[PDB]
């Protein structure tokens, strides 16, 4: 037989990628490609994305970011056009946390972790460096709260809560007032989520209070490290990078790995129907796309050329790569690697604020009660 | 002069809306609103996203209100979508463009006419209220919004001084394959003669197939489902079981002659409010295309108005999520004969019934006293 | 709020341990005037005390 798989990406040399890929992949049935560039508004690419369904039909659709450093509002139509039929559509360069809930994206899954999985890195730090008192600092957004509850939960599975979590709104010029409140506590690890643009105005203001001298800890993701963050930030911060999620070209090798090896199940099975290329014709719900995306979730891949290939029951990806970085002296350098479970630093040496070299105990005791 | 749209979808009384859409006068304003009547079919999505363009683009419509006679529930999320990427408030009236949404976007535009799931809920505990039913238990599936329902009854349940007995609090899941003997075999585990349900109407159908085969549905069982259980009066899948207690919205003697001047109603008073103490009136470039800089000027004040709005002596404020909040409710039952038969109205939290005892469709006595 | 004066039963025992375990204290008063109970809060999912 004969079954040909969509994409949609915008870059040249990425087209000429995917048609080499899926050459080479026909060398391991009969496939063939189809990709589509992207428009500068939403209806010109959900028009452009049924066009494209009627035109092949096709039945899986794979979806990267646009050259906009933000790539949220973008992956938004595709995901309905194609969800109305109940076909799987994959992720290659997403991070929000919007795509994770299962009401509102049904068929969609994703090769790389969002941002609101950077929080077992942290809780495997604290776990090695026996933190307990830390101070929660995240944003009032979806994100902040994804990262909060999932950063409230790995704490209550040993029964341990924070002492104390802050939240600010987005747009702030002026937050003097809340950092005087966290100046008053016992922790002294602090814990910061939020966007490289807010995030400028947090470290302004830390400064200010001398809240990074020396015997404090600044835990911080990825978003907080790159962008104009870089231009006003202490040393000693501990930041977080991806291993290979910022580059395209290496997941799309692996994509079409992946999902090549559902399609040689899908068709050996009965009752099998291709989907229908009435993108005007017909509003009906295809039997083809609940089982397909139930066993191409639980399709165990081997080895790709970006690691192991797994998925939760959550439609996002497993056992990531995280490289623990530091700022010294404005240059950022690698103290070590989380090996997906683990924590293990190499033997460079460790950096922390205010100048001196020694691990901080992040607490201080007070004689004064209430 | 503002341009007001009319669409309708399907089968119906056309020359009929034409005659009764001018009813409205309202020369006490200055409004003098446009209408436009248009006619289409159900071909597909993108076959409303062109037709909502070309009349955005044609002359100067600055609001659509939507009708439809199917029974598609994804119309709503199309009908935000658009609603989401333009700044043309529409509003769901009738068929598909009434069935619930689970969240609408922060600058979405989209209203419907209908209730929510808490009055429901609320509703039939009142209903069970009232015929001495305090034993009960609830059987749901995955959804966006049984989580309301489940939080709005236990909330409801615990803090009254009466006696009610929930149990067996179920969350089965459909979409799963080959779990249709885990489904049988949890289902036998139900023991009171209450029972609830919260699907949709293939889900139900289905449900009701695997419940008919363990027994438990012919003399001593109720069956209390949603609005969306039935949808449309008309047609019976034929498996419901005979005695099924449904709360849905008036549709008999509430047609489609009101409801559009209703709409046109409040949109019109709206954009006069909105000019006569603002001194300013949005009226953008009519397109759909290239909107991305059309959000130049803010129309929060629109939007914060289009929620308070009263006329021919009657409430129609919205609320945030976006329903009518003071609907007329009623109450339908399925005899032998299989229809719909109105068995009671629920207006203002105040349920008029009309029978005084519950007619039981022999261990069965009575008892006399002093 | 205005300064009042404290002693008793529960004052004086304040104090032993004050000198025992060697810390300060700055006592003031309940301002609702109440024990504590879990209750409802604007018929949300969550609970407080007060």
């Amino acid at each position: 037989k004969i079954v040909n798989i969509g994409a949609v990406l915008s870059t040249r040399k990425h087209e000429q990628m995917f048609r080499e890929a899926v050459n080479q992949a026909n060398k391991r049935i009969q496939l063939q490609a189809t990709s589509v560039t992207h428009k500068p508004n939403a209806i010109q690419m959900a028009l452009s994305v049924c066009e494209d369904l009627i035109s092949s039909q096709v039945y899986a659709i794979l979806v990267s970011h646009p050259p906009t450093p933000n790539d949220h509002f973008t992956p938004t139509p595709v995901s309905y056009t194609a969800g109305f039929y109940r076909i799987p559509v994959l992720g290659l360069t997403t991070r929000m946390s919007i795509y994770s809930d299962k009401s509102i994206h049904l068929s969609f899954l994703r090769t790389v972790p969002p941002y609101s999985h950077q929080s077992s890195v942290w809780f495997e730090m604290m776990r090695v460096y026996n933190w307990n008192h830390i101070i929660l600092l995240v944003s009032d957004d979806h994100e902040g709260r994804a990262a909060q509850k999932r950063l409230e939960t790995l704490l209550e599975e040993r029964e341990s809560k924070a002492e104390k979590v802050l939240q600010f709104d987005p747009g702030t010029k002026n937050v003097t007032a809340l950092l005087m409140e966290a100046r008053e506590l016992e922790a002294r690890v602090i814990i910061l989520s939020a966007s490289e643009d807010d995030a400028a105005t947090v470290y302004r203001a830390a400064a200010m209070l001398d809240m990074t001298g020396s015997g404090y800890v600044w835990l911080v993701g990825e978003r907080e490290i790159s962008g104009n963050a870089l231009r006003y930030a202490p040393d000693g911060i501990i930041g977080l990078q991806l291993i290979n999620g910022k580059n395209e070209s290496a997941h799309i090798s692996d994509a079409v790995g992946v999902v090549a090896q559902a399609v040689h199940e899908l068709l050996e099975k009965e009752n099998i129907t291709d989907p229908p290329r009435g993108c005007v014709g017909n509003t009906n719900i295809w039997k083809t796309g609940p089982l397909f995306k139930r066993v191409l979730m639980s399709s165990k891949y081997a080895d790709g050329v970006t690691g192991r290939v797994e998925f939760n029951e959550d439609g996002d990806r497993k056992f990531a790569q995280y490289s623990i970085m530091n700022l010294q002296n404005r240059k950022l350098v690698q103290v070590g690697i989380y090996n997906g479970t683990h924590v293990i630093p190499n033997d460079r040496k460790i950096i922390w604020p205010g100048g001196e070299t020694e691990k901080p105990r992040g607490y201080q005791m007070s004689t004064r009660l209430k | 002069s503002i341009g007001i749209a009319v669409i309708l979808v399907g089968t119906s009384d056309e020359v009929a809306i034409k005659d009764a859409h001018e009813k409205d006068d309202f020369h006490h304003l200055s409004v003098v609103p446009r209408v436009e009547l248009v006619a289409m079919n159900e071909t597909d999505p993108k076959s409303i996203i062109t037709r909502i363009c070309d009349l955005m683009s044609d002359r100067k419509i600055q609001g659509v209100v939507f009708a439809d006679d199917t029974d598609q529930e994804a119309i709503a999320q199309i009908l935000d979508f658009i609603s989401a990427q333009t700044l043309t408030p529409i509003l769901g009236i009738h068929g598909g463009s009434s069935m619930i949404m689970a969240d609408k976007d922060e600058s979405s535009m989209f209203f419907q006419f209908g209730p929510s799931i808490e009055q429901q809920a609320s509703v039939m505990l009142n209903i069970m209220e009232e015929y001495d039913w305090y034993i009960f238990s609830i059987v749901t599936t995955y959804f966006p919004g049984y989580q309301d329902f489940v939080n709005k009854i236990r909330s409801t349940i615990e803090n009254s001084f009466v006696g009610w007995e929930l149990e067996e609090v179920l969350l089965l899941d459909m979409s799963l394959d080959d779990g249709d003997s885990k489904i049988q075999n949890q289902l036998k585990k139900l023991q009171s003669p209450i029972i609830l349900l919260y699907c949709t109407k293939e889900e139900a159908t289905y449900i009701f197939e695997v419940a008919n085969s363990v027994g438990l549905t012919g003399y001593g069982y109720t069956w209390i489902v949603p609005s969306l259980v039935a949808g449309d009066t008309d047609t019976v899948p034929s498996e419901f079981p005979t005695g099924l207690i449904s709360v849905s919205y008036d549709e008999w003697d509430y047609g489609l002659p009101a409801r559009v001047r209703d709409g046109i109603a409040i949109i019109t008073t709206a954009a006069s409010d909105m000019l006569s103490e603002h001194s300013f009136i949005p009226e953008p470039k009519s397109s759909c295309y290239n909107t991305h800089e059309k959000r130049i000027y803010q129309s929060n004040m629109l939007n914060r108005y289009l929620i308070n709005v009263t006329f021919e002596g009657r409430n129609l404020s919205f609320s945030e999520d976006g329903y009518q909040m003071h609907p007329k409710l009623v109450i339908i039952l399925l005899n032998k004969e299989r229809k719909w038969e109105r068995v009671g109205k629920w207006k203002d939290k105040s349920l008029q019934m009309k029978y005084y005892v519950w007619p039981r469709m022999d261990d069965h006595l009575s008892i006399v006293t002093l | 709020t205005v300064p009042q004066c404290c002693y008793g039963f529960c004052i004086d025992l304040l104090i032993k341990l004050a000198r025992t375990m060697q810390f300060t204290y700055e006592v003031h008063l309940v301002a609702d005037g109440k024990f504590g109970t879990q209750e409802r809060v604007q018929n949300s999912n969550k609970k407080e005390w007060n």
